[PDB]
């Protein structure tokens, strides 16, 4: 994940004003709602049989924040995303066996969440840059599978 | 296969887009060319720059094709029969590319409709764009 | 949407498989569990070992569902309505997994039918497995 | 791409008896026929409007052999697939812009070609091993995109 100084300014000015408590949870919820097969991994979270169940679940908004936590790490370390994610990769790959395709999905719904909370500030330049990072973190989590 | 609730959400989210449909198609297309530079392969003849009047004209086209599918949602295969032919059969558009466009369309709607882009309408609109895409890839599908 | 030529190729390649259908389904399932260990997630209750009678019994099931679709090819949605429900709606089977299975089914047919697995029948059989898969993912699709 | 000694014995005993002139071309042809959007990259090859056109094209059987050539390289260097493919990656990624997804397809039709030419010798063990290599070469060609 290369990112020029312009892309970097773009991704970083953005991420700075992200409510780190909500955005994390809204992405997991929209993932669970939009791609409902991912719920097989989250039945221990409780009642998910409507979007309102899901969007309200305490477990959901609690696990999303962890998720964003890790994205913040990778934003910190683009030059070494494997390094950053190695532990996370064994988890999702060697232990959970999540299909890497769902890593791409979670990134793309994180991108929608971003466009939703930021409106016209989330120009197409800044999307382009953000698709990079998201591709890159999906690429890293997926390492142990490679 | 688009539930009654989905059809209702889609009619209504499309509704809000109203006369901005063409504008939104242009933005979506621009989002795709930038984020997914691999799609640019199919438009060597276009000037893909930012205020490009090629890209604006095409956004309108894409927005009108979609309004055609929304308006004919229970009968998309017939409504979009010609476009399929074009996409699936005369331009051979890699199927992968419909996912990328459908994603950028959703990012564009999310960016314009904060009130309407709930978790449910997002699920619906995802199901509609995927249907649409299944119709347009169906000459080798 | 499965041309006349496709339907003909599929009837005929299926034909040759004949009474071996169940045997082939077992081999296909075994190919998938080994090559794509991520699918194993959906069968924690099975013994996935090589001569497993769970996997043999299931191969027959998968082969009979397919013979049902071949026999009802112009009407798969109705033929496989129940299976969809199960797959798309009660087991939530990741869509990705149908591609992997459909691939392993093709590798199994290629391994058993050297005369019949031409470039064309391969294209056809690919289009049939993809259709089949579009029906079984259609509760959230 | 790890491959145990057993997997390795499997992949190598196999590859040894592969007609390096035909198999290469049969895979490209089946790719062009089965996934006909890839023909956009091969219209300079001539008449492809039937499978028999394609399966007979001299250009096709000539470009397939190159393709296999490169697979033979990677089989040689599993410990460093990026290294081996770096030049090939710039070509397909930075210059041709092929979607990496079609790298996965070509590998999977190479796997079908293998099962077809080898029958029951291409047991599921040996397929498993071969899906590894193919995933790995697809992963490498795709590098410059990561
Ligand atoms: C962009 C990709 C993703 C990131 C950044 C990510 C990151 C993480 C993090 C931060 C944790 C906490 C681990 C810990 O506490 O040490 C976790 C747990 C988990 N992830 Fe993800 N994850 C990813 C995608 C997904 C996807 C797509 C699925 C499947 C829908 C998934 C399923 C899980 C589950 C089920 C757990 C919990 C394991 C347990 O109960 O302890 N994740 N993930
Ligand atoms: C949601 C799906 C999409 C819709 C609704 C759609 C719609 C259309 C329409 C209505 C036209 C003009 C129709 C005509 O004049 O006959 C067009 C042209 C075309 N489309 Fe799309 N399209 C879609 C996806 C794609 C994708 C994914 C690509 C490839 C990245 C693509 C590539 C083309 C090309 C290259 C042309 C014609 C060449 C030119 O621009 O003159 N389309 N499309
Ligand atoms: C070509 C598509 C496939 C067909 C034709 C198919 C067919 C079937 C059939 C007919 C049954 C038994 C039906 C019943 O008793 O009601 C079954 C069970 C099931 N299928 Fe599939 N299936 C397919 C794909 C998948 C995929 C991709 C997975 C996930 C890797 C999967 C996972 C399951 C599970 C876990 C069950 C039930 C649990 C058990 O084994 O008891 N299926 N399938
Ligand atoms: C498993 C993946 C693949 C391998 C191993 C591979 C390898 C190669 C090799 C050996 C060459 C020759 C380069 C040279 O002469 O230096 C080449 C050229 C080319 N490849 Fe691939 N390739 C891959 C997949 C594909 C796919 C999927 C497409 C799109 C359908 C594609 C499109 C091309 C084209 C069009 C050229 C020719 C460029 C020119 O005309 O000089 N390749 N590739």
């Amino acid at each position: 994940v290369h990112l020029t100084p312009e892309e970097k300014s773009a991704v970083t000015a953005l991420w700075g004003k992200v409510n780190v408590d909500e955005v994390g949870g809204e992405a997991l919820g929209r993932l669970l709602v939009v791609y409902p097969w991912t719920q097989r991994f989250f039945e221990s979270f409780g009642d998910l049989s409507t979007p309102d169940a899901v969007m309200g679940n305490p477990k959901v908004k609690a696990h999303g924040k962890k998720v964003l936590g890790a994205f913040s790490d990778g934003l910190a370390h683009l030059d070494n995303l494997k390094g950053t994610f190695a532990t996370l990769s064994e988890l999702h790959c060697d232990k959970l066996h999540v299909d890497p395709e769902n890593f791409r999905l979670l990134g793309n719904v994180l991108v929608c969440v971003l466009a939703h909370h930021f409106g016209k500030e989330f120009t197409p330049p800044v999307q382009a840059a953000y698709q990079k990072v998201v591709a890159g973190v999906a690429n890293a989590l997926a390492h142990k599978y490679h | 296969v688009l539930s009654p609730a989905d059809k209702t959400n889609v009619k209504a989210a499309w509704g809000k887009v109203g006369a901005h449909a063409g504008e939104y198609g242009a933005e979506a297309l621009e989002r795709m060319f930038l984020s997914f530079p691999t799609t640019k392969t199919y438009f060597p003849h276009f000037d893909l720059s930012h205020g490009s009047a090629q890209v604006k004209g095409h956004g309108k086209k894409v927005a009108d094709a979609l309004t055609n599918a929304v308006a004919h949602v229970d009968d998309m295969p017939n409504a979009l029969s010609a476009l399929s032919d074009l996409h699936a059969h005369k331009l051979r558009v890699d199927p992968v590319n419909f996912k990328l466009l459908s994603h950028c369309l959703l990012v564009t709607l999310a960016a314009h409709l904060p009130a309407e882009f709930t978790p449910a309408v997002h699920a619906s609109l995802d199901k509609f764009l995927a249907s649409v895409s299944t119709v347009l890839t169906s000459k080798y599908r």
